[PDB]
DNA sequence: CCATCAATATCCACCTGCAGATTCTACCAAAAGTGTATTTGGAAACTGCTCCATCAAAAGGCATGTTCAGCTGAATTCAGCTGAACATGCCTTTTGATGGAGCAGTTTCCAAATACACTTTTGGTAGAATCTGCAGGTGGATATTGA
DNA sequence: TCAATATCCACCTGCAGATTCTACCAAAAGTGTATTTGGAAACTGCTCCATCAAAAGGCATGTTCAGCTGAATTCAGCTGAACATGCCTTTTGATGGAGCAGTTTCCAAATACACTTTTGGTAGAATCTGCAGGTGGATATTGATGG
């Protein structure tokens, strides 16, 4: 018949203002965590890894997340759109440097 | 049970001195020591950089001077000059 | 039973897409394109590409099979991303 | 008698900053005001960085410094923020920013 | 050679898992493995390496025996293993692995697929109390596997519970070939000059006999037309290539009367309808529900109501976007049925099943899920209001609000149905707060306001009890889409050759 | 036609762009805002004059990036101003 | 010594021009130029202000190119050719 | 009679970088093949700058290295523009690299 | 005047010796110099903080090593650690 | 759409003169290598010990899958208009020569920082007891949104 | 104006973490001699930096117009909001043991000189040359005339 729908964009905006004002980690530990031992196998065998050294990854890479996620929407924002796309992504890094 | 170092009891008197009513949690304690073993790394780097540009074997507060003027930023770097300033010349007339 | 003790696969696609949905609205990011998982997850293993062969070679060199967060944070800090925190 | 941070009237620990600089291999000789000077800074930038996290605090109903409210008082100064600017927090967040373009109407 | 080169592909697509098949690779050592019950659990270990040399040797006379031992491999690993362990993981990826492998290779053979299917773990019924089951993992007493006893109706050989009846085997008369009785979907009473493969009469000509024991030449109803006609008419309107015709058909309409535990008793009409489609070519059973309908003879405060007992379903519809949309149309229309016959209230008790119980259907599908109450309350609210829109309903409202909204003070203005739970819930009161009662369970009963078939004689159907032990006693499953078409073959079958 | 002709002119060599007095007169008084009094050597001020210069390079290029990542071939102050909000210099 | 004031209009639009086209860039708006005078200014003030200090550490009152070499390395703007 | 240098088959001066590290006051203590390691990889990084300038000269047709060439060859290269990537080369210029959007539409 | 040091003539015959009949201007040769400086200091710093990590007052091959495998990427590193492998085994073997 | 008279920046075929790179002799303080006694940072050998991996289980917070449409991303026209290309004028920028403000070379020696032997203070910190700010659940007044 | 809904906020309760003592104990800090050396200060030769002369390779304005660009328009479809399904990660609790680091012993390697050996800018002399322009073609190349 006629269901509650909010208009698409706020529940968006509240999500952001929500993760904004909140610090908790928002990657999955263990799929983070096989990723990580995935990537160290792959440079060396019986390698172990402290739960304080997956915390720290888990908090470098989601602030590097964070920060490449803010260049990619002021780049969005840059070409009138206020949606994200691999050319932002491709930019930000450029400009950053890392390629 | 190694000693472990760390600059906790002067940052909490520091904070009684500013905040006397106001604790710190662990976790925000270990980021204000992190802070300030970078800054001090920070700052112990540039003057031995100003050290060997002049030739020069020893550091003095002169070289620390320098490094805060070059490190810190403007109103920063003044007013950590004058606390530096002040504190030598009150270890002097010590 | 027969266990007591336990492939190399199934590092890349373990970042789940709601994952990175959230990772985009930290950031501020309104309108998520359906396809910015994968070069986001490349991405992502390039930074890991990045920190954990630092970490790995300070941890070869320790003579330690185990990784330490003080060898985390060093390679962190070695590579212009000082974390704070995981000094102790 | 009296300690060297004691006699400079400094809380942070003058001898020991002496001693991490020398053992830190920075230089062959360490003079005698350089601790003064560089714990005299520290302990400087020590309490302003805490009395902006308890003014943030106060700001946000809280009696006790979280990680937060130390990312919040050094994006919040313009100079802290320069210091800083390649410094990664753990637990700290980022400030509430949305986009003009963003913004509804 | 040839049993060798059609099994060897399968084989090797069970080795080249990983690392499902490793510890499968060699035989279960448990000196090595250090586990010395192995040989207590697993009475005939081997494993894919003996399958191997099997094969290489020779040793099987045809494939059959080769699923056996592979499926008897799966059944021990999954028996000796905890479903926790990653061995039972790894066992269930290969027993996948090998479902969706064998049944090409194996129909290229000739055969209709590469399974060994056992039924579900069946609870057993008692004989002498009538009202005694006997759970899984419980030790019984067994007659020539046709009586059982429990432990406490002894005070006949000792089993117990956790054993599996493998699925029965057919075989051609001319080729001789053996398979899956479920798979080919063949019954004696159908066809009595016995089974014959497709191959045998693509070499004949003559296609197979037609099956006039279907669902389409059941008996017709008004109401069953009018359920079967909203039905096609909406698969019409959707026009979804993959739905088939769906016919709604009443096998079951008698007349009885519930008893008070104020008139001593109601009279009622009880009718019993079931759905079905046509999938592969075949009638599939997915949907059946039972009525008892009071007339305006009835005396109050049950006159002229209708009550919804039980209602039962079956995930297998196609398509399953609109499963939800055919089961409310079907509701709806009986709802407009009873409506234009002049019946006023319609009750619906939404309470959802109970694990390991079953309302018609016998074992579900694993797969299927047991909604919550909150999930069928709003489904059933959904299917009000839809109904609502098609201004067929005057109003629907719970249980409690129109008790209080009615200003009713005696038990005695409460419906009275059979088997519903508000009477017990009297007789409790009175061996030992109706409001109470009403208000905690407000939402789980629905009271809907609204403003000639002759009867069939069908003890079979009479009641749902029936059908669940015929289903239980002749492993009549829905747990699978073939075990579903089976089983609406063989009910269909016994509705046709069985009818009174 | 004109303009790529430049670029690629401008792109094969590498001599200084800058002239030398004006960056001189500039680095001159900005020192003198600074600090006054100071004396400059000539490698001194060739070396501003370089590093500017690159500066300036990186800068451009950057800016035409985001320019093309916008669809322009025009270069708009919100180039220069996202490019360097992106580098660190600004935020 | 005569106070230089208005120094920055030294950098001349055809100058900057040819910078944007060493960069690549094919056309110029008429307002860019102020802005990359005033980018050009901060650059120099964070440069020519550490190299200022590092000519006052060394008590010196003429500046050399190793200050300006090293004050460049401190921003990560690393010069070659000028030594260090 | 043998120097360090060419003891280890080394072009670069061993006892000059042992002496800069020495008072570079990087640590207390070096130990002998320090020195010797630091020569080597200081050597081969030089033989390859200059081998990449040599090739960036004689696609130019030119016989001397000048900065321009090098700066060209060691962007050429993914490697060494990686490891110089905060380096700026005086009078070494730019790659020539024209987008294609630059190129005329027609 | 104060001598200042500089591996002109290494560089040089390192030139000489992968390219004969190919010179080398003043500008190259101070771009050389630079390079081969800051590289020199890169690697002496990670080296002497990788000592200071693991409380190691004595730098050896192996720490050097190690930094050149954190700063050098790839075939650089690999071919780096190499050759300083085999001069260190030259070394050492007489 | 394009084959092509005609003005124009420049690769190359070339070459010559000069600032710059290359070749040779000499000198010597600055390193560089060797020799010897001394000290030590670190290798091995064994072990006490802490958290790293692994296993088990429930279950609920979301990960996963499906659907409708709001409006966002994308394509197309076009007209105000900002800039590109260019001729005109001139002047500011570049190069070379010339007084002295400070950059460095030399010598004294005195306030200043090592080297080290105690003595006292003082910061982790084993361990138990009481205090305390917000984690988490409840409830309802309060904006916020959409039709 | 109003109904559905997320938010702010006050309030109450259990508990891991922050705060307060008791006693310890090794790691520095400080103090009191002995020694040495970094450099302040005075004097002074040597750069090279600011200032000023002319010569020239450019920069500063105005004009014309093809083309870059942003507003307006329309529309296919992309993902946001909502909902059914159920997945599997977290926490709690325990455990066999791979592995980290403390303790002891002791040795090849680093170090502090002393002496002898080589040696690389350094300054001046004289030779060699790579290429920066410039002159005479001349060649794609592109705006423009025209088929």
């Amino acid at each position: 018949k006629k269901p509650h729908r909010y208009r698409p964009g706020t529940v968006a905006l509240r999500e952001i203002r929500r993760y904004q004002k909140s610090t908790e980690l928002l990657i999955r530990k263990l799929p983070f965590q096989r990723l990580v031992r995935e990537i160290a196998q792959d440079f060396k065998t019986d390698l172990r890894f402290q739960s304080s050294a997956v915390m720290a990854l888990q908090e470098a890479c989601e602030a590097y997340l964070v920060g490449l996620f803010e260049d990619t929407n002021l780049c969005a924002i840059h070409a009138k759109r206020v949606t994200i796309m691999p050319k932002d992504i491709q930019l930000a890094r450029r400009i950053r440097g890392e390629r | 049970r190694s000693r472990k170092e760390s600059y906790s009891i002067y940052v909490y008197k520091v904070l009684k001195q500013v905040h006397p009513d106001t604790g710190i949690s662990s976790k925000a304690m270990g980021i204000m020591n992190s802070f300030v073993n970078d800054i001090f790394e920070r700052i112990a780097g540039e003057a031995s950089r100003l050290a060997h540009y002049n030739k020069r074997s020893t550091i003095t507060s002169r070289e620390i001077q320098t490094a805060v003027r070059l490190l810190l930023p403007g109103e920063l770097a003044k007013h950590a000059v004058s606390e530096g300033t002040k504190a030598v010349t009150k270890y002097t007339s010590a | 039973g027969k266990g007591g003790a336990k492939v190399l696969r199934d590092n890349i696609q373990g970042i789940t897409k709601p994952a990175i949905r959230r990772l985009a609205r930290r950031g501020g990011v309104k309108r998520i394109s359906g396809l910015i998982y994968e070069e986001t997850r490349g991405v992502l293993k390039v930074f890991l590409e990045n920190v954990i062969r630092d970490a790995v070679t300070y941890t070869e060199h320790a003579k330690r099979k185990t990784v330490t967060a003080m060898d985390v944070v060093y390679a962190l800090k070695r590579q212009g991303r000082t974390l704070y925190g995981f000094g102790g | 008698a009296k300690t060297r941070s004691s006699r400079a009237g400094l809380q942070f620990p003058v001898g020991r900053v002496h001693r991490l600089l020398r053992k830190g291999n920075y230089s062959e000789r360490v003079g005698a005001g350089a601790p003064v000077y560089l714990a005299a800074v520290l302990e400087y930038l020590t309490a302003e960085i805490l009395e902006l996290a308890g003014n943030a605090a106060r700001d946000n109903k809280k009696t006790r410094i979280i990680p937060r409210h130390l990312q919040l008082a050094i994006r919040n100064d313009e100079e802290l923020n320069k210091l800083l600017g390649r410094v990664t927090i753990a637990q700290g967040g980022v400030l509430p920013n949305i986009q003009a373009v963003l913004l509804p109407k | 050679e040839e049993l060798r080169q059609a099994l060897m592909p399968t084989l090797e697509a069970l080795y080249r898992q990983d690392p499902e098949s490793l510890p499968f690779r060699q035989p279960v050592d448990p000196q090595l493995l250090g586990i010395p019950d192995y040989f207590d659990i697993v009475k005939n270990p081997m494993d894919l390496s003996t399958i191997k040399r099997k094969l290489d040797t020779g040793q099987y006379q045809e494939p059959w025996q080769y699923v056996d031992d592979v499926w008897l491999m799966f059944n021990n690993a999954w028996l000796y293993n905890r479903k926790t362990s990653r061995v039972y993981k790894f066992c269930s990826k290969l027993a996948e692995v090998f479902e969706q492998e064998i049944d090409p290779v194996m129909q290229s053979l000739g055969y209709c697929c590469g399974r060994k299917y056992e039924f579900s773990p069946q609870t057993l019924c008692c004989y002498g109390k009538q009202l005694c089951t006997i759970p899984r993992d419980a030790a019984y007493y067994s007659y020539q596997n046709r009586y059982h006893f429990c432990e406490k109706c002894f005070t006949f050989e000792k089993k117990k519970n956790d054993t599996l009846d493998p699925e029965p085997f057919v075989d051609c008369k001319e080729c001789g070939r053996k398979m899956h009785q479920i798979c080919v979907l063949h019954y004696d009473i159908i066809w009595p000059s016995g089974f014959v493969c497709d191959n045998c009469l693509k070499k004949t000509g003559r296609p197979r006999k037609e099956n006039k024991f279907s669902a389409k030449r059941l008996q017709t109803t008004r109401l069953g037309n009018h359920l079967e006609d909203r039905v096609n008419k909406f698969l019409r309107r959707q026009n979804h290539p993959e739905a088939g015709e769906v016919f709604v058909r009443v096998v079951a309409s008698s007349d009885k009367t519930v008893e008070v535990k104020m008139s001593e008793s109601f009279p009622y009409r009880t009718k019993a309808l079931f759905a079905f489609e046509e999938i592969d070519g075949v009638d599939v059973c997915f949907f059946g529900m039972h009525v008892q309908e009071y007339g305006s003879d009835c005396p109050p405060p049950n006159t002229r109501r209708v009550y919804i007992s039980y209602l039962d379903s079956i995930h297998f519809f196609r398509p399953r976007c609109l499963r939800t949309a055919v089961y409310h149309e079907i509701l709806i229309g009986y709802l407009e049925y009873v409506k234009k016959l002049g019946y006023v209230t319609g009750h619906i008790w939404a309470c959802p099943p109970s694990e390991g119980d079953d309302y018609i259907f016998h074992c579900h599908p694993p797969d299927q899920k047991i909604p919550k109450p909150k999930r069928l309350q709003e489904w059933y609210k959904k299917m009000l209001d839809k109904a609502f829109a098609e201004r067929i309903i005057h109003d629907y409202k719970d249980i409690f609000k129109q008790a209080t909204e009615d200003r009713l003070t005696s038990a005695k203005e409460l419906p009275y149905f059979e088997g519903d739970f508000w009477p017990n819930v009297l007789e409790e009161s009175i061996k030992e707060k109706l409001y109470a009662t009403m208000e905690k369970h407000k939402e789980v009963f629905f009271v809907i306001h609204l403003h000639p078939d002759p009867l069939l004689s069908c003890d079979l159907m009479d009641g749902r009890d029936a059908f669940l032990t015929l289903a239980r006693d002749k492993h009549w499953e829905f747990s699978s889409l073939r075990r579903s078409k089976w089983s609406t073959l063989c009910m269909l079958v016994e509705l046709h050759t069985q009818g009174q």
